[PDB]
């Protein structure tokens, strides 16, 4: 039901 | 090897990915993660391995491989 999430992080 | 995508299992076992270089401080990772869950991040204790990521700690340092996982536990009562 929830969709994929992914955050990219800066450095 | 440049960054990796870290699984966090929150609490009601949904998930968010965060992809982080090798180096990050992982305070950045808490912050977020709290920040996303609208909780104050030290409400939270975030487990790799069943060990308290603290906030100088980095991917690199704790050994911390693509696709990975941190859980995400409230944080105990008095702590």
């Amino acid at each position: 039901e929830a969709e994929e999430r992914i955050i990219v992080l800066s450095d | 090897g440049e960054y990796i995508k870290l699984k966090v299992i929150g609490q009601d076992s949904s998930e968010i990915h965060f992809k982080v270089k090798m180096t990050t401080h992982l305070k950045k990772l808490k912050e977020s993660y709290a920040q996303r869950q609208g909780v104050p991040m030290n409400s939270l204790r975030f487990l790799f391995e069943g060990q308290r990521i603290a906030d100088n700690h980095t991917p690199k340092e704790l050994g911390m491989e693509e696709e990975d996982v941190i859980e995400v536990y409230q944080e105990q009562t008095g702590g």
